[PDB]
Formats: structure tokens, sequence, C-alpha cells
């Protein structure tokens, strides 16, 4: 019946850093709390339990701790391994509520994305579809927001995103948005574009193609 | 040692109903509580419920209760979990996790089930060609638009693999029952279009595979 709200959803870090990931019980949990780790494709595996005792395996930069509603996991020096995904969870009372989860990944500096805007193929205008796409890639941070305007008008129905994990090599980000349109929708317009909203800028960055001025 | 059996994916079709098992080894599910979680992807973990194989009783997230039914066969050490009325809100992977109140927690891999009507259907390749101020730089970015297939997964290459890096294949996406992909590339302005850029999907479970030279358009 008590839910847990962790912070932050997302934490940028670099190897050595100190770090804490906190969840406040929205009741009073009597120290039944314990904390996950999950990394990247892998199942959750146990951290800390009972707010302060490392589970089996866990080392010694970790620590947990707090009582009634507000607990703190500190991971004092960064290791390589520690980037992941971190879960609170009580057991106090059930339900046993996990908190959102945090995402700790590799800081680096900021990156505006290189957008490109890709016009339906032939092959697919032929079958009757129309999909315009872009590619919004190597950002930091993760954060971003793209909208599709035809012909000024923005378009939510018809979207497909998918985002990257942060690169091995880089660490950056990248998005991929499908704007899937009907090849009769798409040829009584002309202005197709896609606006990345993203903190390097105040302005969106855009890129737009007009179909018959070609 | 300890181990948490659980099935491979599970294909479901909406309405349908699936009981996902969770087999153990390792110790006797009586002495812990057995767990039920879901995650959908890239979003969080959500407690179901859990069994006390011992007593029987079972707790639920009252989010879940109408959803999951969750048992234990003492018998054979095993827990299951008993989807209804499937969604493609019940697309996500479940696990199952041995642990109740200190150091004995145990995960198990993880049932990825999917949740789709669709039928084993090939991939539709389109090639992504530019909107010029982009091929006008340094470097050009084209891609390829893996659309409309069933069931996963599809691999993705650039000319033929002489293309390794400059490259972002993105995580599939179902929708509408059926999945669609994409992967980007980049190459210098002096490279394209004179010189030449395919790229190479494959989805085994359709037995095919194409290739695509990427053409400029009118353009």
């Amino acid at each position: 019946d008590i839910q847990m709200t962790q912070s932050p959803a997302s934490l940028s870090a670099s190897v050595g850093e100190t770090v804490t990931i906190t969840c406040r019980a929205s009741g009073n949990i009597h120290n039944y709390l314990a904390w996950y780790q999950q990394k990247q494709g892998k199942s959750p595996q146990l951290l800390v339990y009972n707010a302060k005792t490392l589970a089996d395996g866990v080392p010694s930069r970790f620590s947990g701790s707090g009582s009634g509603t507000q607990y703190s996991l500190k991971i004092n020096s960064l290791q390589p391994e520690d980037f992941g995904s971190y879960y609170c969870q009580h057991f106090w009372s059930t339900p046993w509520t996990f908190g959102g989860g945090t995402k700790l990944e590799i800081k680096r500096a900021d990156a505006a994305p290189t957008v490109s805007i890709f016009p339906p193929s032939s092959e697919q205008l032929t079958s009757g579809g129309a999909s315009v796409v872009c590619f919004l890639n190597n950002f930091y941070p993760k954060d971003i927001n793209v909208k599709w305007k035809i012909d000024g008008s923005e378009r939510q129905n018809g979207v497909l995103n998918s985002w990257t994990d942060q690169d091995s090599k880089d660490s950056t980000y990248s998005m991929s948005s499908t704007l899937t349109l009907t090849k009769d929708e798409y040829e009584r317009h002309n202005s197709y574009t896609c606006e990345a909203t993203h903190k390097t800028s105040t302005s969106p960055i855009v890129k737009s193609f007009n179909r018959n001025e070609c | 040692e300890v181990q948490l059996q659980q099935s491979g994916a599970e294909l479901v079709k909406p309405g349908a109903s699936v009981k996902l098992s969770c087999t153990a080894s390792g110790f006797n599910i009586k002495d812990t509580y057995m767990h039920w979680v879901k995650q959908r992807p890239e979003k969080g973990l959500e407690w179901i419920g859990r069994i006390d194989p011992a007593s029987g009783n079972t707790k639920y997230d009252p989010k879940f209760q109408d959803k999951a039914t969750i048992t234990a066969d003492t018998s054979s050490n095993t827990a299951y979990l008993q989807l209804s009325s499937l969604t493609s809100e019940d697309t996500a992977v479940y696990y199952c996790a041995g642990y109740d109140y200190g150091n004995f927690d145990y995960w198990g891999q993880g049932t990825t089930l999917t949740v789709s009507s669709a039928e084993t259907t090939p991939p539709s390749v389109y090639p992504l060609a530019p909107g010029t101020a982009a091929l006008k730089s340094s470097m050009v970015t084209l891609g390829c638009l893996v659309k409309g297939y069933f069931p996963e997964p599809v691999t993705v290459t650039w000319n033929s693999g002489s293309l390794s890096s400059g490259v972002h294949t993105f995580p599939a996406v179902l929708q509408s029952d059926l999945y669609t992909l994409t992967s980007s590339v980049t190459v210098p302005s002096s490279t394209w279009p004179s010189q030449t850029v395919t790229c190479n999907v494959a989805h085994p479970a359709s037995s095919t595979k194409v290739d695509k030279k990427i053409v400029p358009r009118n353009c």
C-alpha cells in the first residue's frame, strides 16, 4: 500500500566519483528496504537488503542507509562495472513496490545531434505507403524530443521512435523517428519536417524537404 | 548451485492466456517466497505478486489482481504465472525470483512474452536517401527502413561488412502487431553517390535476405 519515489531517474557520473540514489517511501517501512542492480540485458541482482546489509558478493564501495521513509544507496568509487540500472524495493507491506529506477550513465561533454531527414523510398511509394525518416545521431545528454510537421501542422499519430543505448565507444546517444503515412496523404502535401528539441539549443534543430521541390 | 529456469520467449496473441513456468533447483521453494516481476521494453521493474509455496498464500499488486494468478507446485519445486486476456500491455520480460527477508535472493533469466495477432511476416526493406543539405557536408548519412515484419530478429549490415562503423542499428519496436527498425550510416560526401553504398538485412524466420543500394532521388 506504500509506494517508493526513487531519484534521480538518471544519474550521469564518471569513473571514481561518489554517487547516491535515494528512495522515499510514501509510508514508514521500518527499514524493510532493498536495493537491486540491473545490468544491461541481465536480471536484477540484490545489492543491499534491510536498508544497510550488503548482499552476497557485493563490494564495499556500496552502502545503504536511512530509516522510516528516506533511504539512500551510495557508491563511493564508481567502477566501470557500476554503470547500469538501480531499483529500490520495500518489503514492509504487500505490495512490495519497486521505486521507478535510476539509470547511471557515463557523462561526457554535450553534443548536439546530427539530424538527417529522408523522404519515402520509391519502392515504398509504389506499394501505397510513405514513411519519412529522421535520424538524430550522436547527441548528449540522452534527453530529446522530436515533433513532425506536415505543412506546418504537427502530427502525432503514425510515429515510430527508437533509441539506442549509450555508445560503448563515444558514450553518445542516438534516435530514430519514422513518420508513417500512406502514399495518398504523402502526395497531397509538400513540406515535411522534424524538429529536434535538445538541451544544446533554445531553438529546435530542424530538418525538412519539400516533395515537389526536386 | 541455485538456478531458476524460466521458459524462453513465449509467443501469444491478444485475448489468449499464458502460463509461464519457473523451475527451481539448489533449494526448496517452501523456504522462501516466489515472486513474479514484469518489465516492459526500457521501463522499470514492477512487482506482480508472490506465493508462499509452503502455505499457498499469494499476494498481488492491485494493478495485476485481475490479470495475474500465481501458483506453485512444491512436488516439482516450480512456480507459475498465469496471465489472462492478453493485451499489448502484457508484452514484457517476466522474471521469477526466489527471496523473502534476507540474503537469499535469486532471479531467473526472464521470459520475454510477446503479444501479437501477427503471423510470421517478412520485412519490407526500403533505402533511405538524403535531403541534400547533408550530402552537401563533409559526411553524409544514409539509411534503410526495415518495416513490417514479425517476429524478431533481423540482422543488418552495410557494404556487406566493409562498413562496420558510422553505423547505428536501432532496436525494434512492435506497433500494430508488426516490428520496424532502422539503421543509419555516415560516410564522406566524397564517397557517395560516386562510389556505392548498400544495406543487407536478414530475417531468418521468413528465410528472407535482401540487399539495397542507396540511390539519390531526383536530387
